[PDB]
Order: C-alpha cells, then structure tokens, then sequence
C-alpha cells in the first residue's frame, strides 16, 4: 500500500492564477518562513547551563570502569578472566597467581581505555560483580599514559565511586 | 504582565543576597535564577532545584569557591561533584 | 577639528561592527531554539572584544605561490572603502556634503569589488579562483538593475544630493510611492553585500571559504569588518533612502535616534532572512536578476519618469 | 570539505562550475572491519555493525541478528521481536532527521538542523535509557534483546512521538513550498527507473523514480 | 618587579583572549563527530561558550580529531593540521582517535593520532558524550589559561 | 531569554549614535552655533565669500547686522 | 580637501593595522604551512590554468548595458526642461530600445549559459 508525494494539479481558474500571481509578485512563502524563524525567536532555549546543569543520564550508563569490593573490604575480583575472554578489543590484560592466604586473586589488571569501546560486556560476564563500568564521563587526560589504568587505578575509581555503584546496580540489578 | 517580569528580575536581585551576591551569582555561573536550597557539600556547593523549570533546567549546582588544594572561584568544573550529588544532578535518582 | 569629526565617525562604526557580530549570533542562536554567546562577558559582552585581540595575536601566513602585493593590498583596499562609503551620509548632516553622493556611492561600491576579486586571484589557489568568478558574476547580474532603482526612486527626489532625501519625505516616507521598487532595491541590497541567500563569493558549503581561504588573522579580520560596515553602511543608505525621519533643525538628535533605529531594524531583517533561507545557485542569481528584476525595473522606470510630468509633480532644483 | 562529509575525496574535472567528471576516492575510513570480524565470535562481532553505519546503529544491529538467527534456525520471542520494531522505527526517524537536515545544511538552509537535533537528542536519551549508550546500544542481539525495557520508557516514548508531527510540520513549513528550495532541488540528479535498477540503488533512491519496492 | 607584573598582565589578557575565542575546524571522520554534531545543538550550545566551526584550517584555531584515522587519510590530516597557523591546538576525542580503539589491530589503521600530529587534550570514550567533549574543551581552555609566554620571554 | 540579545544591540545603537550627533555638534562649535552653510552653488558660495569678507576677522559666520550701517 | 584627508586617514588606519597583524605575532612559517589548499592534498594542476567562462555572452552585454545607466543618469535635470515632450519622448524611446535589446537577447538563447 503507497501514496504519492508529488502527483497534485494546480487548478487553472482564474482565481488560483490569480492567487499564484501574486505569490509569485509578494513572496508570500518566503514571509511564511520569515514567520517561522520570527516564531522561533520569541520560544524558550533548550540550552542547558553547563556545567552547573547536566543532562539526564540513567543506571544503566557505561562510563568510567572500577573494580569492587566486598563490604568486607575484600576484592570482589577472583582473576576467572572471563571479561578479558569476552572484551571485543582486547583492552583487558589479567595475570594471577595465589595470595599469601591462598587466595585466587590477580597480579595484574590492567584495561587499556584508548583500545576500549565503552560496551559494557565485561561487566554482563563478570559473575561476581568485580568490574563496572561506573557513572562517571569526565575524566578526559592531558597525556595518552594516563588513559592506561592497572589495577590500583580501578580499585581506587571503586573505592572512589562505590556510594554511586552500588545505588545504580540496586536500581538495576532485577533487569539483568 | 511587563511590570510583573519586571518585579520577577527585582526578586530575583534581593534573592541572591543584594547586588554583590546578584553579580558574583552571575559572573560566576552566567545565571541569576532562584530555587529552593536542596542540600550543601562537605566541600561548599550548594545545590538547588526548581520544578518550575523544563527537564535539564530544573536541577543546578553553584560550586564552592575552595576545593582540596585550589582555588575555585573561576576555575569550576564537573569532577568536583560528589558521587551522591553526583547521582542527585544527573538524574539517575529522584532522591537527594 | 576636521580630524576629530572623521575620528568620531570611523572608531564608533568599528565598534559597532564589532558588536554587530555579537548580535547576529544571539540572533542566530535565538532563532534556532539556542542562546548564542553568554559566558565571555555579561550577555557575551566581551566576546567581540576577545575575537578581535585573539585574530590580531595570531600567525598570518603568506602563501607560496602567492602574489604578495596583491594579497596584501586587498584588504587595505576593502577595510579603507567601507570607511569611505560613510563620509557623505546625512545624520542629519554629513561629514562630506557632496552635490552627487549617490554617483560617489555607486562607484565607491563598484569599486569595492576589486579588494574580493584581486584576493582570490593573488591567493592562487582554485577555490579563492572560483569566489572571485562568482563575485565577477554576482556584480554582471546586480549593477544595472540596482542603478536604475536608483535613478528611477530618485527622480521623485530632484537630485542626486542625500541631504535633499530628508526633505522629499518630510511629510510620507518614499516607500509609500515606490513600495514595488523598495523590495528589489532590498534583494539587490542583499546581493550587493555578498549575503544570505547570495552568500557565493564565500560559499562556505560548497567553496570551503571561496575567496579568502588563505587569509588568517588580520587580514581576514579586516576582509570581516569591511563585509560587516558594508552591510551596516548599505541598511543605513537604505533607510535614508526609503523611511525618511522628520528633522528639527534645532533637534538633530531626534533625526539620529530615528534613523539609528530604522537603520538597526533594517540588519536585524538582513540577519533574519540570513536565518530563514537556503542558498541561490549563482546562475539562477543572474537569471532572476535579468529576467525578473530588469524588465520591471524598465517599466517602473519608464512608470517613474511619466508620473510627474503627468501629475505636475516635478520637483525643483534642477 | 564541510560537503565532503570528512573522508570522501572527489576528485572532479571541471569546464568552469560544469562538471565534467564525478571520480569518487573512498577508503580513507576503511578500517578493514570484515576482516576484524573473522578474529572474533559473533556476539564479539556484533559491535561493529553498530559503527557501521553509525546514524542507523540497532538496524545494523537487527540486521546482523537476524543473519545469526537464520543460521541458528532459532526464534526471538514476540516481545523483543516488537521492541526490535520500535527501535528500528525510532532509528529510522533518527537517520531521516540526520539526513534531511544535514542536505538542507549542505543547500544553505542552517535553521531546521538545530529544531531537529533537540529531538534526535531526546531519541538519544531513549537509547542510553534503555541500553547505557547513546549511539552504539549493542542492545539488539541474536536471540532478542539484551535487556528489558525500563518502567516508564513506553510513556515518555509516547510523549515525544505525540509531538513529533509538530516538528515535522515547521520543517516543512520552511522547506517544502519555498522556492529557493525548489529551485535547488527540483530536476537535479534525475535517473530513470531502469537505470536506478541497473546501477544497484535501493530504498528512496528507488522509490523517487516511480519502483513499487519496500523491503 | 614592575616588568615582571606587566609581563604577568600582558599574559593574562593574551590568553584570556586565546582561549575565550576557540575555533574549531569543520573537521570529523567518524561517529565520533555526529556526537560533535550535538555538542553545536541547542542542547549544549557549543557558540555560547565562543566556539564556532570555520571550514578554512587558515581560519582555525583546534583540531578536533573525531574519528578513526586510516593510513589513507593520515596524510591528509598532518597537511591541514600544518595549514594551521599558530598557536593551534589539537583535541583527540574517541578510542579510535586515541589508540586505535576498535581497529587497534587493523592493517589501515593508525594507532592513534599522536603518532601524526601532538595532542593537548584526549577524550575518552565510544563515542564521548557531547558533555564529555564540551568538558574536553573546557579543560583544554584551562590548560591555554596556564600558559606564560611573555613571562618564560621576560625571563631569558 | 530573547531580551537578553537587547544589550549588545544597545550597545550597537550607542555606537551609531556617535558619528551624527557629533556631526552636528562640531558643524555649530565650528560655525558659531548656527548649522554649518550649505554651498552647493556658486551664488551660495559667493554670497559666503563676501560674509568673510566683510565680517572683519575673516570668518562667514560672524554675522554683521542693521548695527554696521552706523 | 577634505576628501582626501578622509580617504588619506582611512587607508592610513587600515595600513597600520596590516602592520600591526604581521609584525605583533609570533610567526613560524615552513613550507609545509605556506603550501596551496585542496583540502587535504596536493593539486594536480595550476590554479592560473584557463578557467572557462559560461556566462561569457552575458558578460559582453553588461558592458553595452552600463552605458544606458550614463545615459539615462541626468534624466533629473533633463525633466526641468520647457519642451517637456520632447525630452519624454527620447528618454522613453531610449528606455523601449533598451527593452528591444533584451528581448531579442533573451529570445535567442543569449541569456543561456554555454553547456
Ligand atoms: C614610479 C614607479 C612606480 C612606483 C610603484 C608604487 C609601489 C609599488 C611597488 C612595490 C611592490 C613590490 C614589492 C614586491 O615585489 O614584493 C614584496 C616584498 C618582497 O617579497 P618577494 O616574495 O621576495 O617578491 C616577490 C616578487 O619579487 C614579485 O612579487 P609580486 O608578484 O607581488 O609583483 C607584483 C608587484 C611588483 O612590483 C613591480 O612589478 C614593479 C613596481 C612598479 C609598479 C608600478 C606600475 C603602475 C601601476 C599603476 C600606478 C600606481 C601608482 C604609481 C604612482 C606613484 C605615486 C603614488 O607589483 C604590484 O603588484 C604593485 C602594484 C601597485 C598598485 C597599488 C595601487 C592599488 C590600486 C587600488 C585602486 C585605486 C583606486 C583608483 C586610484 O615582500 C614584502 O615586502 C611584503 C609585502 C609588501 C607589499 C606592500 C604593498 C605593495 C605596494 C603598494 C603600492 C603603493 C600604492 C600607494
Ligand atoms: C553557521 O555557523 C556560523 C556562525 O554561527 C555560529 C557565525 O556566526 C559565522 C560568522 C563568524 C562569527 C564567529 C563572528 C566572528 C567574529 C569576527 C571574525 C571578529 C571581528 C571583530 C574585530 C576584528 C573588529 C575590531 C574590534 C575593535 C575593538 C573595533 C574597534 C577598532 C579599534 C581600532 C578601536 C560564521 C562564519 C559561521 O559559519
Ligand atoms: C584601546 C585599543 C588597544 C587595546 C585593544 C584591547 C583592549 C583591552 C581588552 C579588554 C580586556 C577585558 C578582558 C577581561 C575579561 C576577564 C573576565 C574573567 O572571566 O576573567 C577571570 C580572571 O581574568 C583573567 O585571569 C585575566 C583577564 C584580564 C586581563 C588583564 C588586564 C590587562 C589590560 C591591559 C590592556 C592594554 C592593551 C595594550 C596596550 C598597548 C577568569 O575567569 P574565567 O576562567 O575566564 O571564566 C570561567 C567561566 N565561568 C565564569 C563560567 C566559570
Ligand atoms: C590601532 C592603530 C594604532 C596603532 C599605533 C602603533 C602602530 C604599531 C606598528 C607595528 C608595531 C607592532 C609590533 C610589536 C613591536 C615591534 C617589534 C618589531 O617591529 O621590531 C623588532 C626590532 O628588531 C630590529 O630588527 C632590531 C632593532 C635595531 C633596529 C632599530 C633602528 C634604530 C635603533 C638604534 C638604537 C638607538 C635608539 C634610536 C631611536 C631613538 C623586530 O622584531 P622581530 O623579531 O624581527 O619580529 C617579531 C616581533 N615579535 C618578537 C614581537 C613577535
Ligand atoms: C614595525 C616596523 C615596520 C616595518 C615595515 C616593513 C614593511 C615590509 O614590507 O615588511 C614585510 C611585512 C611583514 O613581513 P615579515 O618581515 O616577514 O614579518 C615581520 C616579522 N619579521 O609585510 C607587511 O607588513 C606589509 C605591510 C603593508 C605596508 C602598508 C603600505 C600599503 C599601501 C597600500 C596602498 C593601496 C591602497 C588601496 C586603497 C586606496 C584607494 C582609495
Ligand atoms: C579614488 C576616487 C576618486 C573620486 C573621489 C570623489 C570625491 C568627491 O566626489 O568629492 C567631490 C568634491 C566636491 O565636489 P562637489 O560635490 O561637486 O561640491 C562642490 C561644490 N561645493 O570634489 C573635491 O573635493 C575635489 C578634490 C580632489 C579629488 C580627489 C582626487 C583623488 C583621486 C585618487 C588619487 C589617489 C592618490 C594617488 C595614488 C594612486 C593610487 C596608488
Ligand atoms: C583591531 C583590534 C586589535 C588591535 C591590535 C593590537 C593587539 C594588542 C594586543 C596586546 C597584548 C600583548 C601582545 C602579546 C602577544 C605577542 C606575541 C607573542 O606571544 O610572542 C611571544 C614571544 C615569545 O618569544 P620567545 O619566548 O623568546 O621565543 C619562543 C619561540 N621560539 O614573546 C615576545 O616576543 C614578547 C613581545 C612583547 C609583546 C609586546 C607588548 C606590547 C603590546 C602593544 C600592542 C600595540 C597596540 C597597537
Ligand atoms: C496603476 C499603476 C501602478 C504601477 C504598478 C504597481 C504594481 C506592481 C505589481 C508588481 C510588483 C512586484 C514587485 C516585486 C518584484 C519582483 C517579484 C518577483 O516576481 O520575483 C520573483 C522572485 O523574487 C524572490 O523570490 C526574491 C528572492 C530573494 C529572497 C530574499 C529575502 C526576501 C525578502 C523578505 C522581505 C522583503 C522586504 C522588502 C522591502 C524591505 C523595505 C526596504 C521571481 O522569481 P521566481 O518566482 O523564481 O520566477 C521566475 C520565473 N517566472
Ligand atoms: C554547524 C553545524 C554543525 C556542523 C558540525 C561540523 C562537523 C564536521 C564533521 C564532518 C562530517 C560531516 C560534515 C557529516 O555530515 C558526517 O556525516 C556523514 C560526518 O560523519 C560523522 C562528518 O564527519
Ligand atoms: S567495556 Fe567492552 S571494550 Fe571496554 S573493557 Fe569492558 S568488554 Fe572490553
Ligand atoms: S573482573 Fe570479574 S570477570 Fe574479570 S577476572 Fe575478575 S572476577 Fe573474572
Ligand atoms: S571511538 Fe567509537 S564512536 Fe568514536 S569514531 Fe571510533 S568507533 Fe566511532
């Protein structure tokens, strides 16, 4: 089922000559466009105040990546590397070997954030909740080595954001 | 309704603290606007909202003059908001 | 003393062609549903102030295989005429009171077009070779339609003296009697300054930057004024021309103030349309010029020399 | 070239403004993703085709995931099958709105871009609300979708669509009947309906000839 | 010293004037500049804070490198960042634009744009927000606010 | 907002209020206070001519009434 | 007098601020900034190769048609004349054979650019 876009006859009395004529003389769609900006002008701005105003942002935003804990305190990180497996850009690096407790935890976790893409599966196969991507999107550098993050870097970025992690995995987690 | 704007911009200078905190309001954040006061940081920005105003308006943050080590007064920027006003002013929550 | 009136002339219309930028931004801005500059200065107050001294603190580069004299001298030559083209105005009074200063401003203005074409010649690049075609092609379309607008408003005046313009309509504007004419004296307005929708010597959608592409920092800033005083001056010349403001004799203030007003809600209009329209193809500039204007503008003139022979309306001072 | 949409290098001979010659230089955004997607799985393949045509990113997304799914010979459920509809739609008034102001920009006409990014920005907000990102959702995968949509969405969905026609009709209002946009746009780059099929065209460049076809 | 503080003075104003008057080439690659494309909408506003794209690099002051940048293209790039007069800036705004990203591993791909042209700022993100970027500019502004020419002269 | 573009528009209309009134202003510093002579002709011209002549300090616009005809 | 004056100030004025934007700033100039712009590359040709023109018919009729605007300039002193029908008549014959011109112009193809 269709219709035409461009299949109308203009009538050819004398009245819509005339009409046509003096569109034609008078510019009359020319001061209908006028009329839409001067309409425009007099309307309230959708300018926002930044950055003392933000834009709307949702608990499912991928921002800045952070590496949790246990309320313990304990690493909620077990070096399974399934996120290193699962990254389409291969911007996580991972060695491990047993603590001096016994424990499975890494030696090295480091995400390369000018190789990643910001999609989020790293934390989709993370079964324990360790990696995040947190709320935070304003962490531009002023050189290139400081977009490499090892792992003191994470810990610090979740010890520094967990207030907000944990209220959005809250608010999100009954939709994964 | 011109007298009433009129007396809306007066309201909005003896708002701010008289003239001095009507200029330092608007040479710091170029706005003069006036809502209700929501909450204050550990480290001096005030935060306040105004339902009044469309979506993306109706949330704002006047930032402290004195940060961990610098000074602040001109030089402000986005990372100085704490996680949970963080969470507050980017409308991820309905709950300061 | 004479030094001091032509100072007062040319440093507040700089200034007001720097503020002029300003405006056209936030009207721009207004427009299209944004707010323009706000932040450097009150209202963006200072922002002209800040490009001003950023485009004169910036490296200028002279091409390779430019021509240096030309490229240097077309600037010179487009800032110093817009001066110019101010001097003979009526405000109510002018700084020069010539018996012809509607002829002076024609050719003032003809001559104006040599700073773009010399640029993009001495540029030696295609694109600033294409502008300069295009301004040859937007003066061969525009002058001659545009002079016998001329000609055929001023015959109801009795000479070609501006001061004169004020006492033709003392008591009913000109456009009341020539309201078919005012409209195509405005479009050739429109494509005598080089703007929207006749913006081609430029073109920056289709040339990049058209005839100045290889000018930076204070030759372009020079190239910006002049097109910016130009579109002030040309508002000016036609609010004289058209809306004529009643003069006291021993309150010239009011006839400024009216005219100041006219002449600013007459670039506001130049800065709506710039916001409401595409652009022209610059053939069919030419092919509306000399199939549409010119032949109307041949009746009106034939209509406008007839008429006060027929009414017994001729005015004096021959 | 602000018209050159920043990786198109047309090299053209020219008799003054005519144009003789149109010789397109492509590859100067070839990133060589084909042979990328051979060193990945399909789920790990599945991102690309966001940044492939990255005005339109869940059609490139359903695209894909219908490929898979075919070779899967499984089924999405009814549910994500709809959702996947309304998303294409969206996107399709996303790249519509992209496309037509972008040419009007390219034309002259500035003003309608600005009227239209506000709403392609609040299409934008539906796409981080319901996936995290604003263009690249990854949200579209072979099975269905990632994630339910959150309560809410469908109703803020419904407020921007009862108002969108309004938007339409001021950028017709200054399009549409203008004669300068007439005069730009009627009779230029004309192709016949057995040459459109010819050459490989598809969608409107079909449709504009007269050809009945709609995927 | 009376130098010293007009030095400092003279500084100040400079570039208060350089970075209060940013113009940015009409310059982008890839999905990146469509995000560039609404930091300019009304939403953000990019104008209101004195940023207005020129088309001419002989007009510009930022190069803005918003997307992936190909071997094929990388010439290209360095010939319109050289065109620019001085002083000039450069922005890297993406993944691809700073490492590579996606493509990191491709055979056309440059792996990152410092390896062509230096860079003042980097963005993070696929793509960045409009209001990551407008947060890039307005640290890049910072930045050019701490600069001292005349003083670093004053004290040779 | 729009009221907020009237400012830089004020200060445009300020500007342009300058050239002209200062015109006026200097044309009477300079003429005695009596709008500047207009000479478009050459009767105009000489009848000036003839007003610095016999003003007596070689300025036209001092004017010589009933009182120098004694 | 005074003209020259004006016209000496305003090409001074704009003089001295081509000096001052090329010797205030910092200038580093090699031959990678200076070069031509094509918009990422070299061109093929020279920009002073013949550049067709189009219009070029046109062109040579602006040229008979700026000398009616010399002609038909004085027409406000020629209306104060006695013979008021006299002058009438020549100036609306002069006007009816510059219509004459652009009709047969525009009747034979002249005002179609060349293809
Ligand atoms: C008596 C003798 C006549 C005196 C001539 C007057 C001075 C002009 C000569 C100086 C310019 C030469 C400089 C040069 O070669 O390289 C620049 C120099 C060397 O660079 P380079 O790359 O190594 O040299 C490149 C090649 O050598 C060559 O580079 P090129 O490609 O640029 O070569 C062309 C250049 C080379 O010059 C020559 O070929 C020889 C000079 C003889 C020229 C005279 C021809 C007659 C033209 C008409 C009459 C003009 C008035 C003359 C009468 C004098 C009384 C006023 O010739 C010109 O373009 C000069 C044109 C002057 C006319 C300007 C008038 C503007 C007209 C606007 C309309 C007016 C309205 C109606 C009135 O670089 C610089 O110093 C920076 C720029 C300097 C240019 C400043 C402005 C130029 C002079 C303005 C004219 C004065 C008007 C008052
Ligand atoms: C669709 O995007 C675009 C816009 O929209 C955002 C524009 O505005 C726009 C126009 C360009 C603007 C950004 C304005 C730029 C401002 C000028 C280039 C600066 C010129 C101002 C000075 C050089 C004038 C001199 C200043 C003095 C103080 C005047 C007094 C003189 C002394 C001697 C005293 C363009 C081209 C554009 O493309
Ligand atoms: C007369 C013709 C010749 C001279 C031509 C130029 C005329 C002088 C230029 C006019 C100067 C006015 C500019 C001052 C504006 C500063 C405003 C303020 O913002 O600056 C602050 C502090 O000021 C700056 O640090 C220094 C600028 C002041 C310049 C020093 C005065 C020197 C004047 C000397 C003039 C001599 C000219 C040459 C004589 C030969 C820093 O704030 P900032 O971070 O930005 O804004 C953050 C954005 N927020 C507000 C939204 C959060
Ligand atoms: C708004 C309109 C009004 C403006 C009014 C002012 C007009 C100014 C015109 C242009 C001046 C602005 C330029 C800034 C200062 C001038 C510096 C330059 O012109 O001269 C220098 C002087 O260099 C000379 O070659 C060496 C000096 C020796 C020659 C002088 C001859 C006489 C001096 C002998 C000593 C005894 C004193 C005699 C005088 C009383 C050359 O410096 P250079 O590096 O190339 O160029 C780059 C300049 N930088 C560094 C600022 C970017
Ligand atoms: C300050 C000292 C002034 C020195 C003047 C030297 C002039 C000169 O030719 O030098 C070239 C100089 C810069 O070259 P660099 O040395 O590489 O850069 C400086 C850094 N070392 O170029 C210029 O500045 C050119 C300035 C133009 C001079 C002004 C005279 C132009 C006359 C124009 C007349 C035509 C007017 C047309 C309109 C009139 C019609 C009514
Ligand atoms: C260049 C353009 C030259 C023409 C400028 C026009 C000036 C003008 O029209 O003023 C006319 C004015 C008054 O005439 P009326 O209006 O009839 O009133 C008299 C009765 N009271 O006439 C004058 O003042 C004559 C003064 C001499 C004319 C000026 C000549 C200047 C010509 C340009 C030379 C430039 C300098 C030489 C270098 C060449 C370029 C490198
Ligand atoms: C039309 C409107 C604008 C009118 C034009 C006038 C603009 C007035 C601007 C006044 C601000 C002061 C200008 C300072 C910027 C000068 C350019 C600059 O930054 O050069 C820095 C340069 C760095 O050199 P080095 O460190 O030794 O070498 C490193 C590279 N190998 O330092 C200098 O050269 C110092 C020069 C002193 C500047 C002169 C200050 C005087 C200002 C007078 C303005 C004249 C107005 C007329
Ligand atoms: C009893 C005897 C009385 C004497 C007779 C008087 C009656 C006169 C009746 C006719 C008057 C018509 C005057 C208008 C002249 C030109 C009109 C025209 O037809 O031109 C159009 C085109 O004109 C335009 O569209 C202009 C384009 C540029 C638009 C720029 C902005 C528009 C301006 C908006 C506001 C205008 C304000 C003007 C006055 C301002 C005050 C000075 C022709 O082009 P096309 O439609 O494409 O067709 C050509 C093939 N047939
Ligand atoms: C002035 C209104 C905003 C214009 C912003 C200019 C951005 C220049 C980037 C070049 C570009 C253009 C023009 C463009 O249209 C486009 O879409 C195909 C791109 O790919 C994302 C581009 O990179
Ligand atoms: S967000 Fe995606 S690309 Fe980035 S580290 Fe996680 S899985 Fe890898
Ligand atoms: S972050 Fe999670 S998925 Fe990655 S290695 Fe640690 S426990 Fe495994
Ligand atoms: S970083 Fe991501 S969004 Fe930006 S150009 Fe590269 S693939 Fe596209």
């Amino acid at each position: 089922t269709y219709k035409f876009v461009n299949m109308r006859e203009p009538s050819m009395d004398m009245k819509s000559v005339t009409d046509r004529a003096a569109q034609t003389l008078l510019w009359t769609e020319l001061v209908r466009g006028l009329g839409m900006t001067l309409s425009y002008l007099f309307r309230e701005p959708a300018t926002i105040n930044y950055p003392f105003e933000k834009g709307p942002l949702s608990p499912r935003f991928r921002g800045e990546h952070a590496l949790r804990r246990y309320p313990s305190g304990e690493e909620r990180c077990i070096a399974c590397k399934l996120c290193e497996a699962v990254c389409p850009a291969q911007a996580i690096t991972i060695e491990a070997e047993p603590r001096a407790d016994g424990s499975r935890r890494t030696t090295r976790y480091d995400i390369d954030m000018t190789k990643c893409i910001y999609c989020g599966f790293c934390q989709e196969a993370c079964p324990v909740d360790a990696i995040v991507e947190g709320p935070n999107f304003e962490f531009s550098t002023e050189t290139h080595e400081e977009l490499l993050y090892n792992k003191e870097k994470l810990l610090n970025n979740g010890d520094k954001w967990e207030a907000e992690i944990a209220a959005n995995i809250q608010a999100d987690y009954l939709y994964r | 309704e011109l007298v009433q704007v009129l007396r809306r911009g007066l309201q909005q200078v003896s708002g701010h603290g008289g003239l001095r905190g009507y200029l330092r309001v608007l040479f710091r954040a170029n706005d003069v606007r006036v809502g209700t006061l929501v909450g204050e940081d550990k480290y001096g920005n005030k935060y306040y909202e105004d339902n009044k105003q469309f979506f993306g308006r109706h949330r704002w943050v006047i930032y402290t003059t004195e940060m961990n080590g610098r000074d602040t007064f001109w030089d402000v920027d986005g990372s100085m908001v704490p996680p949970e006003w963080h969470r507050w002013l980017h409308c991820m929550t309905d709950d300061p | 003393m004479f030094m001091i009136n032509i100072l007062s002339l040319i440093i507040p219309i700089l200034l007001a062609v720097a503020f002029l930028t300003l405006v056209e931004r936030k009207v721009l801005g207004y427009m299209q549903l944004r707010k323009g500059p706000n932040v450097v200065g009150p209202y963006g107050l200072l922002q002209p102030i800040a490009d001003a001294l950023k485009l004169f603190t910036k490296e200028p580069l002279r091409p390779a295989t430019s021509s240096i004299s030309m490229f240097i001298i077309a600037p010179i030559l487009a800032l110093s005429l817009a001066l110019t083209m101010w001097v003979p105005l009526p405000m109510p009074y002018p700084l020069i009171n010539m018996n012809l200063g509607v002829l002076f401003m024609l050719a003032m203005s003809s001559l104006a077009v040599y700073s773009i074409l010399w640029s993009g010649w001495a540029s030696n690049s295609k694109y600033a070779l294409i502008g300069a075609l295009r301004a040859v092609a937007q003066t061969i379309s525009y002058e001659v339609t545009l002079a016998i607008i001329l000609l055929s408003v001023l015959l109801m005046n009795g000479s070609y003296t501006l001061s004169t313009l004020i006492t033709t309509q003392e008591h009913i504007w000109m456009i009341f009697t020539s309201w078919p004419l005012a409209m195509m004296w405005f479009i050739s307005t429109l494509a005598e300054t080089n703007r929207a929708p006749f913006d081609l010597t430029e073109g920056e959608s289709e040339l990049v930057s058209g005839f100045n592409v290889e000018y930076a920092a204070g030759p372009f800033a020079m190239f910006f004024m002049a097109e910016y005083a130009n579109i002030i001056m040309m508002n000016a010349f036609t609010a004289i021309l058209f809306l004529g403001a009643s003069h006291d004799p021993h309150t010239p203030e009011l006839y400024t103030i009216n005219f100041v007003l006219k002449t600013l809600a007459l670039t506001i209009t130049f800065l709506w349309i710039r916001a409401s329209y595409p652009r022209f193809r610059y053939d069919q500039l030419m092919h509306l010029l000399w199939k549409s204007f010119l032949p109307l503008t041949l009746a009106l003139c034939m209509w406008h020399i007839s008429l006060p022979i027929m009414t017994a309306s001729i005015p004096p001072q021959s | 070239h602000p018209a050159a949409h920043g990786v198109l290098r047309l090299v053209m001979e020219l008799s003054g403004e005519m144009v003789r010659k149109c010789d397109p230089h492509i590859g100067l955004l070839h990133r060589g993703t084909e042979k990328l997607i051979e060193y990945k799985t399909y789920l790990q393949a599945l991102p690309y085709f966001d940044r492939l045509d990255y005005v339109s990113m869940m059609c490139n997304e359903q695209a894909y995931s219908l490929a898979v799914e075919k070779l899967l010979n499984i089924q999405p459920p009814p549910r994500a099958q709809w959702i996947r509809v309304l998303f294409g739609e969206i996107t399709r008034l996303l790249n519509h709105i992209m496309a037509v102001t972008t040419h009007a920009l390219d034309i002259g006409a500035m003003t309608p871009f600005f009227w239209m990014f506000e709403e392609r920005e609040k299409m934008f907000e539906f796409y981080e609300r319901v996936s995290g990102a604003r263009m690249h959702a990854a949200y579209i995968r072979p099975g269905g979708v990632h994630q339910d949509l959150p309560l809410g969405l469908l109703d803020d969905i419904y407020e921007f669509s009862k108002n969108f026609s309004f938007r339409i009709d001021e950028l017709e209002e200054m399009l549409t009947n203008n004669r300068i946009w007439r005069n730009r746009t009627v009779d230029i780059g004309v192709v016949t309906a057995e040459d459109a099929l010819n050459y490989g065209f598809s969608g409107v460049m079909l449709r504009g000839s007269g050809i009945q076809w709609d995927l | 010293s009376r130098g010293e503080y007009v030095v400092a003075k003279l500084d100040d104003l400079v570039n208060w004037a350089r970075r209060s008057s940013l113009w940015p080439m009409t310059f982008g690659l890839a999905c990146c500049a469509v995000e560039m494309m609404h930091m300019a909408a009304p939403r953000y506003d990019m104008d209101r804070f004195g940023v207005v794209f020129r088309a001419s690099p002989r007009q510009s002051d930022v190069m803005i490198v918003a997307g992936t940048l190909t071997n094929k293209m990388a010439p290209a790039l360095r010939k319109v960042y050289d065109q620019m007069p001085e002083p000039r800036y450069v922005v890297s705004m993406g993944s691809c634009a700073n490492g590579g990203g996606y493509y990191h591993y491709s055979y056309s791909v440059v792996r990152g744009c410092d390896r062509i042209v230096p860079v003042d700022i980097y963005v993070p993100g696929c793509p960045p927000t409009a209001e990551a970027l407008l947060y890039g500019i307005l640290q890049l502004q910072r930045k050019i606010k701490r600069e001292k020419r005349l003083r670093i002269w004053y004290r040779r | 907002m729009w009221f907020e573009i009237l400012p830089g528009i004020a200060v445009m209309a300020a500007c342009l209020f300058i050239p002209g009134m200062a015109t006026a202003h200097i044309h009477k510093f300079t003429n005695g206070g009596k709008e500047k002579r207009v000479a478009h002709f050459s009767y105009q011209w000489n009848l000036m001519e003839r007003d610095r002549r016999i003003s007596g300090v070689n300025r036209y616009h001092v004017t010589k009434g009933l009182e120098n005809i004694d | 007098m005074n003209i020259m004056l004006t016209l000496l100030t305003n090409v001074t004025l704009a003089s001295l601020l081509v000096l001052i934007a090329f010797w205030l700033p910092q200038l580093n100039a090699y031959s990678e900034k200076t070069s031509p712009y094509e918009c990422g590359f070299d061109p093929m040709g020279s920009a002073r190769l013949p550049f067709s023109m189009k219009f070029f018919l046109v062109a040579i009729t602006f040229l008979l048609f700026d000398l009616e605007i010399a002609l038909l300039l004085p027409l406000p002193w020629a209306s104060q004349t006695n013979n008021l029908k006299t002058m009438l008549t020549m100036a609306l014959f002069l006007l009816i054979l510059l219509a004459a011109s652009l009709a047969y112009e525009w009747t034979q193809k002249g005002l179609e650019w060349a293809e």
